[PDB]
RNA sequence: UAGGUAGUAGGUUUAUUAAGAGUUAAACCUAGCCAACGAUCCAUAAUCGAUAAUGAAAGUUAGAACGAUCACGUUGACUCUGAAAUAUAGUCAAUAUCUAUAAGAUACAGCAGUGAGGAAUAUUGGACAAUGAUCGAAAGAUUGAUCCAGUUACUUAUUAGGAUGAUAUAUAUAUAUAUAUAAAUUGAUUAAAAAUAAAAUCCAUAAAUAAUUAAAAUAAUGAUAUUAAUUACCAUAUAUUUAUAUGGAUAUAUAUAUAUUUUAAUAGUCCUGACUAAUAUUUGUGCCAGCAGUCGCGGUAACACAAAGAGGGCG
């Protein structure tokens, strides 16, 4: 009782299951989350569902099934509101779900429908891409000051430079796949997008008939090299797993 | 081809694959790993990999040595026998002369 | 190693770091981890079961247990409303390799952003890193596959006869419109299974250029013309701490999480209380 | 870790300690002559003796001073330049000679290098801790001056201005 | 002076065991047990669950 | 409450055979108290505290503790300074974390 | 274990000693010295760290492992040697085995390995390629130090497959696909599930196959070693991870217009009255039979025994 703890039944009332067909042999958390969906189409998707597709206006489609309790099936085309009747014919709702008419402004970017401190961070602008990545090479004004002067953090611009580098040589190279030349259209407009005003070691010697392969760095003794002990906590289950420049596993 | 009274071996820490030897300075009666008189550094065997395209280019893998240059002075003076590698390496990083050569092989 | 009671188990009402709709059904069909009726253990012990279901799934208790950092990270830089300082529990997951890919949005799961790791096609900083294991690092750009990334934002190439039977149910409804517009030719089944170019010729619609759907493109093995993988938007939170670029398949590990006022870079579908059960809990090593 | 390591760092690692070339104090530090040598404070201290105390003879009554190694004096005491020029005519013997020499030449520079060691010990930290002197007198420069709230701690000055214990005069008490 | 666990045992005089330890709380005397599953001791029969401290092997099937 | 969110300073007030010793914590430090002092602490609003109970643990006893504690030896800044005829100041916001 | 101590306590003067001292040896004085803040005596124990464990910290424990110190190499003593040893030597004795009778030889606490003891701890391995060590002018000789592999889940670590999915039929851009035909397991009669669980689809890689070939080390020499990796017809270098272009490799029908080896998947184990997460029930038994850290649980519907379903742990 104090704990239990069973069936993650839906916290929301849904439509229950009664006298079933001795070979029905159903479940009732199958039923839930199968009107949390829609009759199957022959395509094998969901025509419609609260959240079916994708959005496509900066607006995110985040799931609130809070604010409209639970019915979620609105119409493809229609946009309309509808909920499931007596006899099975899927129909509108004779009282608007209410807030989910007005959506708390903000509340939009709140992925999780609990966690309030959890929001999305609105995409950037390709035109802040572009006109950032030619600031640096042109005169790269402190992207410190560039930063303060277009918002975005200080790594923040810094990541860009690198990003739309790699980027303009993608579209030089032309690598980006006619998928992605479509497919970022659809990110791009499922979340918003921002910017809106507010003398190092020894080997001096001659390098050519020699060469220092065997390179060098110099230390001073005491401070110096591995020492004597230091209990190998090979046995111990906080082992120090570096990685190769190679690009393997390697114990420090 | 380097023994004597004293001397400055390659005291052994590292694991399988790569030994990375410890240029230390012992007594001739002391043991290699035995705590040396003093570490001058560690000289890994395998020369640490640069980039495949430097490999390429006329960059090449260099190993990581820690030898204290000014500190084998100490011992290089007083007379210790440095092991031919790091006979060799002294030679090469110009710590003592070249004609420290043995007329080995190399 | 994966199966339990069920992943994507709607009677396993906990939420995964993927974007299957088994996962997505208990996404909603959730409230609040009930904690009204529960002692402090049980309170723990709720947290526990449900932030690890999500937050470390693959990860081992023993594991986790060793990697999870008592001290955490939360002075809110240059940012009056409360930091939530214990949604950083997990912040070391989210400095990892592989729960950052599922936060970069270029795998399905945090497993199959660790397989696809595992197959080479994630690389941070150009070097191929196949150690899910590893922890991304500020400035770590951490690049997957496009076609690995195409997979996890796209649906998977139906079979042969199933493309069939789309491409005939379309037939039968164009079929209709054309015995509509009257009231305002079906293709074959065997033979269309003879040859996939014989079904996608003879099956031609208006957008079907002599093509099946989702087998469009024969090579690709994901659906062709690419359908968008469906439940995406319900678990499509981009990290402030994570470069994600889409576009490109790439992603920058830009910093570790750092929780603001109200906010906090961990991805944590859990409330603040629930990862401090949580955190209380693994405070005392999981006593 | 050990609780040690941590104290230290944590990532510790004992290491058998480098000993510094020279040996012993040098003749280069004339203070540490008289430093090492000037009349001991033979009082409360143990060190020195007591006068009235006839010391057991054959031992030094004193601490013997340390002897101050001459670094230069030394160098050459031990290793001084070949007596012939090339006396050799014979190429290996010039090689050794010379990789001779060389061993010397750098225990020539060790001992200089750990004199000057020495030197700057008694000199540049001497010339360092003057800084502190003066940047010391900075801890309270800032606070004695009189700060905007001083008269509420100045309130009972007369009581440590009368006199609190002035006992008896002599013709006071010669009275009682 | 032991205990023998589980329902069945092949306790013949003369035979050698494994002692365990631990306390037979009503049994004011046996404060050490045995194992069932060394030595002579045997592996109680059709034993199907807590099988390791009770000794048998997966009961295979056909 | 200190910062909306421990307790003013160290307190060790006894009640009765509880003796109860909470210490207040860094911004951070989560609950770190009695199953019972929690779910006080819970309900108060203090989100950072750390203390133990010594001689009797007596379950109930710890609540109505706990409270007393708060109430009694927790005197908020503006009492200490008011009363002692000075004021005190508080210099963790002074450096902005 | 309450009195201990007579070279004991100190003093002086000799012997020897690199050398001070009852340190020995010697000689002679004096009467001390230690002790209930634990003497003397007995028992146990190798000691320790910047090593390992536990905690909040003081600490507390260990002593395998890393490393430092000691001490011993069957026992005892002594002796020579020798800077330094009561030397894993020698000497004589002691204990126990052999060459098969020596004023003999051996003593595995060097590496393998055997028998024993024990709950319990490995190969009668390979190489001197590396790092050291001894001999040698050098050539290079030796090296069970050492480096490598073998056995052993003892420890750590990492991997151990995703995505998508609750039937199957027959008819008839989009969009409310739309009827019908049925069937449709394990529980279950509804907030009682098992269950996305299985299944096909789907997608890869591990491996399998060519190709390959780094680096420990070079002057050369690599024991390991099926090398590690890379690696997919190749070079050729391109260009940017990448690409096109060239030839060869390989290409069919009748030289090129392209192909360009193949490819999987699989966990147990403990518990489910409370402590202590574990509500879908049910069954058998009958204070027996068993369980049980602790409370206890078993005599007529046992959540505690023994099971089933269901479930929760660790992996």
């Amino acid at each position: 009782h104090f704990s239990r703890r069973r069936i993650a039944y839906p916290f929301y009332p849904f439509k229950k299951l009664g006298r079933q067909h001795p070979k029905k042999h159903d479940t009732n958390l199958k039923t839930a989350m199968r009107q949390f969906l829609g009759p199957k189409n022959y395509k094998g998707e969901y025509v419609m569902n609260k959240y079916f597709t994708v959005p496509t206006n900066h607006v995110p489609n985040y799931i609130k099934p809070d604010l409209e309790r639970g019915q979620s099936l609105e119409h493809p085309v229609t946009k309309k509101p509808l909920q499931l009747r007596y006899d099975g014919t899927l129909g509108p709702p004779p009282v608007e779900n209410k807030r989910l008419q007005n959506i708390f402004k903000d509340r939009l970017l709140q992925p999780f429908p609990s966690n309030p401190h959890c929001k999305t961070n609105y995409v950037l602008s390709p035109q802040l891409k572009q006109s950032i990545f030619e600031e640096i090479t042109v005169e790269g004004l402190s992207a410190q000051q560039v930063s303060q002067k277009y918002g975005l953090k200080i790594p923040r611009v810094e990541a860009i430079v690198k990003l739309v580098s790699v980027e303009n040589s993608w579209n030089r190279r032309n690598r980006v796949s006619s998928d992605l030349k479509t497919m970022d259209e659809t990110l791009y407009r499922m979340f918003p997008v921002f910017d809106s005003d507010a003398t190092k070691v020894i080997y001096g010697e001659l390098v050519e008939g020699e060469r220092s392969q065997y390179k060098f760095t110099n230390a001073k003794v005491g401070k110096v090299g591995y020492r004597y002990g230091s209990g190998n906590r090979d046995n111990k289950k906080d082992r120090r797993i570096g990685f190769n420049k190679l690009g393997q596993m390697v114990y420090i | 081809m380097t023994c004597g009274l004293v001397r400055i071996r390659l005291a052994r820490f590292g694991r399988k694959n790569s030994p990375v030897y410890n240029i230390v300075v012992a007594n001739s009666r002391k043991a290699r790993d035995a705590k040396p008189i003093e570490v001058l550094g560690t000289y890994v065997p395998v020369p640490s990999p640069v980039t495949k395209r430097e490999l390429k280019r006329g960059v090449v893998p260099i190993k990581d040595v820690k030898l204290d240059f000014d500190r084998t002075k100490y011992w290089i003076g007083v007379g210790a026998q440095p092991s031919e590698t790091v006979t060799k390496l002294l030679r090469k990083a110009g710590i003592l002369n070249d004609a420290w050569a043995t007329s080995k092989n190399s | 190693p994966r199966k339990a009671n069920l992943l994507k188990s709607l009677a396993r009402g906990r939420v995964r770091t993927s974007f299957n709709k088994y996962n997505l059904f208990n996404l909603y069909k959730k409230g609040g981890v009930d904690l009204k009726s529960k002692s402090l253990y049980q309170q723990k012990w709720t947290a526990k079961q449900e932030t690890r279901a999500y937050h470390g799934e693959h990860l081992t208790e023993k594991r986790w247990q060793t990697v999870f950092k008592p001290k955490l990270d939360s002075v809110a830089q240059l940012d009056i409303k409360e930091t939530p300082f214990l949604l950083q529990t997990f912040a070391v997951l989210e400095k990892r390799l592989d729960f950052a890919l599922f936060r970069a949005m270029f795998a399905s799961s945090v497993r199959q952003a660790r397989q696809f790791i595992l197959h080479g096609n994630v690389r941070v900083n150009g070097v191929k890193i196949k150690h899910p294991s590893y922890t991304l690092k500020p400035g770590d750009m951490f690049s997957v596959k496009p076609d690995k990334v195409l997979e996890a934002l796209g649906a998977k190439k139906p079979s042969f006869q199933e493309a069939l039977k789309i491409d005939k149910t379309q037939i039968v409804l164009w079929n209709k419109y054309v015995k509509e517009a009257k009231t305002e030719d079906p293709i074959k089944l065997s033979e269309l299974e003879g040859d996939e170019p014989k079904a996608r010729k003879l099956i031609n619609l208006p957008w079907q250029k002599n093509y099946v759907y989702g087998r469009q493109d024969p090579k690709k093995p994901f659906f062709t013309p690419w359908k968008p993988r469906p439940f995406l938007s319900p678990f499509a939170i981009l990290p402030h701490h994570l470069e994600i670029s889409f576009k490109t398949c790439h992603a920058v590990y830009l910093r570790d999480p750092v929780a603001r006022p109200g906010q906090s870079e961990v991805i944590s579908p859990f409330d603040v209380p629930v990862h401090e059960r949580a955190y209380m809990y693994y405070l005392r090593n999981g006593k | 870790m050990g609780k040690g390591a941590a104290k230290y760092g944590f990532k510790s690692g004992v290491f058998p300690t480098t000993r510094s070339i020279l040996k012993s104090p040098t003749t280069k530090q004339t203070d540490i002559i008289n430093k090492v040598k000037s009349p001991k404070p033979k009082g409360v201290l143990g060190i020195g003796y007591a006068k009235g105390v006839k010391h057991p003879k054959g031992s030094h009554r004193l601490s013997p001073k340390v002897n101050f190694i001459d670094v230069d004096n030394l160098i050459a005491k031990t290793v001084a330049e070949p007596q012939s020029i090339k006396s050799s005519n014979g190429s290996a013997q010039k090689v050794r000679l010379q990789k001779a020499e060389l061993r010397r030449k750098f225990l020539i520079e060790a001992f200089r290098k750990e004199e000057a060691r020495l030197l700057h010990k008694h000199e540049y930290l001497q010339k360092r801790t003057k800084e502190l002197e003066k940047a010391k007198e900075l801890e309270l420069e800032k606070l004695n001056k009189e700060k905007s709230s001083d008269l509420t701690i100045m309130t009972l000055d007369k009581m440590m201005s009368q006199p609190l214990l002035r006992n008896r005069s002599p013709e006071e008490s010669e009275l009682l | 002076s032991a205990y023998i666990p589980g329902e069945g045992h092949d306790a013949q005089e003369h035979s050698i065991v494994y002692v365990r330890g631990g306390r037979c709380q009503d049994l004011p005397g046996v404060k050490y047990h045995v194992i069932r599953g060394a030595g002579d001791l045997s592996g109680v029969v059709n034993r199907i669950s807590s099988r390791s401290k009770y000794g048998a092997k997966k009961p295979s099937k056909s | 409450r200190y910062e909306n969110r421990t307790i003013y300073g160290d307190i060790d007030f006894r009640y009765h055979g509880v003796k109860l010793h909470l210490r207040s914590a860094k911004p951070g430090f989560g609950l770190r108290v009695n199953h019972v002092i929690f779910e006080i602490c819970e309900c108060a609003g203090i989100k950072d505290l750390s203390g133990k109970v010594y001689k009797s643990r007596n379950d109930m006893n710890i609540a109505k503790g706990t409270i007393e504690a708060f109430t009694k030896a927790q005197k908020t800044l503006d009492e200490v300074a008011l009363g002692r005829g000075k004021k005190l100041v508080d210099v963790r916001k002074v450096y902005y974390s």
